């Protein structure tokens, strides 16, 4: 059995955390062009911004 | 046949490219660079 919580203020703010994130400035397509083996082919795309995360 | 016959076709040959575990790669002199061979991301099988 688990329980979890989340402390916020009595304003109802939540101040005792802090989220940062990675800006992004540009994507590309991993793989460049590709040409599918067959027509009835499928392939599954992947994106990467400049600090390479997977978007 | 004969002994004196050209060599035939090895059924283990036969069945081991009907598994298609054998490893296939990219040809490393070609330019631009190839797209990966289909073998060469087959998924794991489920069984055996």
């Amino acid at each position: 059995f688990t329980g979890r919580k989340v402390v916020t203020e009595v304003d109802g703010s939540f101040v005792r955390a802090v989220e940062l994130q990675l800006q992004a400035s540009s994507i590309t397509i991993v793989g460049g062009a590709f040409a599918l083996a067959t027509t009835t082919g499928t392939k599954q795309l992947k994106v990467r911004d400049d600090n390479g995360t997977d978007v | 046949g004969l002994i004196s016959d050209p060599v035939e076709v090895d059924p283990i040959q036969v069945g081991r490219d009907e598994a298609g575990w054998v490893q296939e790669l990219r040809d490393r002199e070609a330019w631009p660079k190839q797209e990966v061979p289909e073998q060469a991301k087959k998924p794991a099988k489920v069984g055996n």
